[PDB]
RNA sequence: GGCCGGGAACUCAAAGGAGACUGCCAGUGAUAAACUGGAGGAAGGUGGGGAUGACGUCAAGUCAUCAUGGCCCUUACGACCAGGGCUACACACGUGCUACAAUGGCGCAUACAAAGAGAAGCGACCUCGCGAGAGCAAGCGGACCUCAUAAAGUGCGUCGUAGUCCGGAUUGGAGUCUGCAACUCGACUCCAUGAAGUCGGAAUCGCUAGUAAUCGUGGAUCAGAAUGCCACGGUGAAUACGU
């Protein structure tokens, strides 16, 4: 059924659909399927079990959907949720990249808060 | 983290990495160099970062390897 | 400010120049800087010469700068000293074995700088601004310059009033491209602020 | 004003030759990946107030940094009077 | 105002040799896209023949008579007071507004592509629907009923 | 013989050569369907070519570089008209009546600073 | 092949520059094919007037500096023997360039 | 490949010109002026654009560009140097850009420009980097070397509107170069990131032919760090009856 976690694809181009995976992404979808040796414009409904077996092994060497977002998470508080400037921007939700922290960076902090 | 090769530190402490590290550690260092990274071989050593008034301290570990100082030292008194 | 300088916008006509020469990128800038060193230290030191213009030509490593002056006998110096000593000045202040040249200005009434020098020379003379102003106007008219509108900068009188002097005389067709108007101004550092003068001699056509 | 400021870099470039023009290139081969000895890089640190990145692009009449031009490097403000009076050859008001 | 300008002279259709069809692609141009419109509207018009199933050189108007406008609001604030005053259509707008009545609902209809989405609405007028049709349904209401102020 | 016309339309510059017969059109050493083959502007140049007779009597060994889709075509659609003038000096009326004689001098704006596209005023709605 | 440059500015100088050399740099030996243009090169300026909130001005200033192509491909002595007998047209070089 | 010769016919190019000037047929119209219909010629009534802002005009702004009266202090409201900050946020606004896709995306084949810049430079080429760029490097003093290939575009399968392969924030990881050193306050690349937003109300503004609309291209400013700004091209409509 489900290979390794979230974002199960259906009826979409193999690379285009594998972008829905969060383990792989915009271009890890094509890079990992390059190691899969399958067609690309074919739908996920066109996929069979004989090719997805070569995915559980290569998602083990790669970052899995469920984990990827967790080891990135506490690694922040592992090293950089101290008095670190960026961590000051994580516990508060502000950008770390040094741009204008008032507005035009709305998505980083959240919705408008008048 | 902006070099990835040939990591260099300013002599606000590099003058003393050969002179103060040899003495173990002293009172927090009169350090105006928040710019460099801390190498992992300064465990626990007190580098007092000049936030602008004077030099403020930071707590140091060894999972600390290639991270910067000024990061660990806030500059602005928010609110 | 809507009064562009008429000479440069008419420079595409016989309007003369004061630094015309050639260079590649490796030596425009220093040569331009060398041109200012000779451009500035030949004016402050040369207040009494009544210089109309100093023109820079740079043929090859030994330049032929010419100087437009009013009185031929006064610019000689003490009989050739300024010819040599200022060439000594330029030999290093410009970095080339330069050759100086001096050009006369016939009828200095015909030069907008030199007349503006003349009024400015007598502005600090502690005189009143109207009578002396109009007196010089016809002097050129008796000697030509078929049209000049005369302007004096602000700060007239002991009061905050800083006004202009429009005072048109003759034909000065500024918007007409075929006008070849002779324009240069002059200013005087007064004991109260800045007092200047602007004059537009009309030297016929072509 | 600020002639001292306008002369500040005049003495923060007078040392560049003896420090960068004749020594930094010797350490520059280490600086670029040509072997990155950390210890050997300390040598360039001897000068501080000189640097290739420390050019102030100082206009040589009024000392404003802003308004440079790599061909000459003068402010846009003083070239104007240089324009009509002819001090810069080959220039006339650009009517195209 | 007092002066007038003549209508800009237009070369005919580069494919059918008919100036009226050439003018049609010129109104849909947003983002400067006729070459895309070549794969959008020219690909649409090529399909308009067989989908209609007849020669779209003069049968092209068999769906346009109802679209004929008669009046539109002209803002005459005569003497400083805005009035209804609908002036009857003059030829330089009654045909321009005909093209202005076409793609108002044909950008993001949620279909394959507007390479052929526009190729859905055209036969609808000679199949009695589409955007150009109901345009004339609202014009009749604003005029012909307010004689006390029309 | 070979029949010469400079031609230029909207900063486009070709060199158009007509020879009697030899209908095939050589454009930058490329075929009609190769270089100007079925694009947005591939019959927009030959409207002046149905009023006159068909392909079989004229050759176009064309020296064309520079221009866009309609630009490289613009240097041709005007380049052909100047290079067929010496072909026949009497048919000038028909193309002038059709307007193809007159050069399309609709030169694009040489931009002026300030306004965004040199004649379009930016968005500062409140005054 | 040797290609010559004629570094001048204006019609008042480039006009005689391209003809006084063709008459003198091709007497008998050189293969000067007449005055070849080498079209001029132009650079433009973006100049502001008074330093203030007003970025409005942005004046324009252009430089039309031209070059010619006398192009003495033949290293003939007499063609360059008379090169030193004239001194007008101050800033111009006979660049013997490939 | 037009490669060398070679023609410079000739694209292109440039030192000079001419060509549109109410010039003419005809008419409206006092005949006049003006206007109009028509003709000629590439160019019909300033052909097309810029340069050029009268008198005046506002204590306009500018002593923070400079100069500049008066007011200051001169071991100093002078200065050197080192950190930071001009980008910090609790929000509002001004401007621009990016989208919100299938007029688009993917990759494949395809032809598609101009202007410029530069021997302290682009950097040819050659190897790898998914790339950043790096190791090698011609050439040129630039109608001779690079940037730099155009790009949308078309045909090919493609999803048929999917908060979407849209979009790109975003984050941290991995790295490239710039500069000693770049968290604050370098860029760039790769990876994950796929958010809001699926065309925006009250409303409001811009718009006259190559116009809008666009598509990109570079340049200057540049140790470096454009959605800013300069410059160039690619495609290309309607509106303008009316006071």
């Amino acid at each position: 059924a489900r290979i390794a976690g979230i974002n199960i694809p259906d009826h979409k181009h193999a690379v285009i659909a594998l972008t829905s995976i969060y383990g792989v992404g915009k271009t890890r979808s094509k890079a990992i399927l390059a190691a899969a040796g399958i067609a690309e414009d074919v739908k996920i409904s066109e996929l069979s079990e004989g090719q997805i077996d070569t995915l559980r092994d290569e998602v083990a060497k790669f970052v899995v959907e469920g984990d990827l977002r967790r080891e990135i998470s506490m690694s922040i508080k592992r090293l950089m949720d101290l008095g670190c400037y960026r961590g000051l921007r994580h516990r508060r939700g502000l950008p770390v990249r040094g741009q204008r922290t008032k507005t035009n960076a709305r998505t980083r902090k959240g919705p408008r808060k008048p | 983290r902006s070099l990835k090769k040939g990591p260099f530190i300013d002599l606000h402490l590099l003058k003393k990495v050969e002179k103060a590290v040899e003495s173990g550690d002293k009172k927090p260092l009169r350090t105006w160099s928040r710019r460099s990274t801390i190498f992992p071989n300064m465990i626990g050593l007190t580098i007092a970062v000049h936030n602008g008034r004077q030099h403020v301290p930071v707590f140091v570990t060894d999972e600390m390897v290639g991270h910067k100082l000024g990061e660990f030292a806030p500059t602005r008194t928010y609110r | 400010g809507q009064k562009v300088h008429p000479n440069g916008i008419r420079l595409g006509i016989v309007k003369p120049w004061n630094s015309t020469w050639f260079a590649n990128t490796k030596e425009f800038a220093d040569n331009l800087d060398s041109d200012f060193k000779v451009r500035q230290y030949l004016t402050k030191e040369l207040a009494k010469a009544s210089v109309s213009r100093i023109v820079i030509e740079r043929p090859a490593k030994s330049i032929r700068v010419t100087i437009h002056t009013a009185r031929p006998g006064i610019v000689i110096g003490k009989k050739g000293e300024d010819v040599e000593k200022l060439r000594k000045v330029v030999a290093d202040i410009a970095g080339v074995p330069a050759q100086i040249n001096i050009a006369e200005v016939r009828k200095p009434e015909l030069d907008a700088k030199l007349v503006a020098d003349s009024i400015t020379s007598q502005l600090e003379r502690r005189v009143m601004f109207r009578r002396a102003m109009k007196r010089a106007v016809q002097n050129a008219m008796r000697l030509g310059a078929k049209g000049i509108k005369v302007e004096v900068s602000g700060r007239l009188g002991g009061a905050e009033i800083a006004r202009t002097e429009w005072y048109r005389e003759g034909r000065v067709p500024l918007h007409t491209l075929r006008a070849d108007i002779d324009y240069n101004t002059s200013e005087a550092h007064t004991t109260y602020g800045v007092i200047g003068v602007k004059v537009w001699i009309f030297k016929g056509e072509i | 004003a600020k002639q001292s400021m306008k002369a500040r870099e005049v003495k923060r470039v007078a040392l560049a030759d003896k420090y960068f023009a004749k020594r930094a290139e010797l350490k520059a081969i280490i600086s670029d990946v040509n072997a990155r000895w950390n210890a050997v890089l300390k040598l360039q640190t001897l000068p501080r107030d000189s640097s290739p990145s420390r050019q102030r692009n100082r206009c040589r009449q009024t000392g404003r940094p802003h308004g440079f031009l790599r061909k000459f490097g003068l402010s846009r403000i003083k070239v104007r009077e240089a324009a009509m009076r002819g001090e810069i050859p080959g220039l006339k008001k650009a009517s195209w | 105002r007092r002066r007038v300008i003549g209508q800009r002279k237009i070369l005919p259709d580069p494919k059918f040799g008919s100036e009226l069809l050439a003018k049609f692609v010129n109104i849909l141009m947003v983002d400067g896209k006729k070459s895309t419109a070549e794969s959008i509207v020219y690909s649409a018009l090529e399909t308009l023949a067989q989908r209609s199933g007849k020669s779209e050189l003069e049968a092209f108007e068999v769906a346009l008579e109802n679209v004929r406008p008669t009046v539109e609001v002209k803002s005459r604030r005569v003497g400083g007071s805005t009035y209804q005053v609908p002036v009857e259509v003059r030829p330089v707008r009654r045909n321009a507004l005909a093209m202005r009545w076409i793609v108002e609902a044909a950008r993001k209809r949620g279909d394959k592509s507007m390479a052929l989405r526009l190729a859905n609405e055209l036969s609808d007028a000679a199949e009695n629907k589409g955007t150009a049709v109901k345009k004339r349904e609202d014009v009749h209401r604003m005029a012909e009923a307010n004689k006390a102020f029309a | 013989n070979q029949y010469y016309g400079t031609g230029r339309r909207k900063s486009s510059a070709a060199r158009v050569f007509i020879k009697p017969g030899n209908g095939k059109i050589v454009i930058n050493q490329r075929s009609l369907e190769q270089y100007f083959g079925r694009e947005t502007a591939r019959m927009v140049v030959r409207q002046p070519l149905e009023l006159v007779d068909m392909v079989e009597k004229l050759d176009l060994y064309i020296t064309v570089k520079g221009g866009g889709i309609s630009g490289q075509a613009g240097a041709i659609r005007h380049g052909i008209t100047r290079a067929l003038m010496e072909y026949d000096e009497s048919l000038r009326s028909e193309l002038r009546k059709a307007g193809f004689v007159t050069r399309d001098a609709r030169q694009v704006e040489r931009k002026k600073v300030g306004l965004r596209k040199a004649r379009r005023r930016p968005q500062f709605s409140k005054r | 092949r040797i290609r010559i440059r004629l570094k001048a500015f204006d019609h008042r100088l480039i006009d005689q520059a391209t003809a006084e050399i063709v008459e003198t740099a091709k007497r008998t030996g050189a293969q000067v094919r007449g005055p070849i243009p080498l079209p001029t090169r132009k650079e433009r300026f973006t100049v502001l007037i008074s330093p203030h909130v007003n970025k409005d001005a942005r004046d324009q200033y252009e430089i039309r500096t031209h070059l010619r192509l006398v192009d003495i491909v033949e290293p003939t002595e007499k063609t360059v023997d008379a090169l030193m007998r004239l001194d007008l047209a101050a800033g111009v070089d006979v660049q013997i360039s490939l």
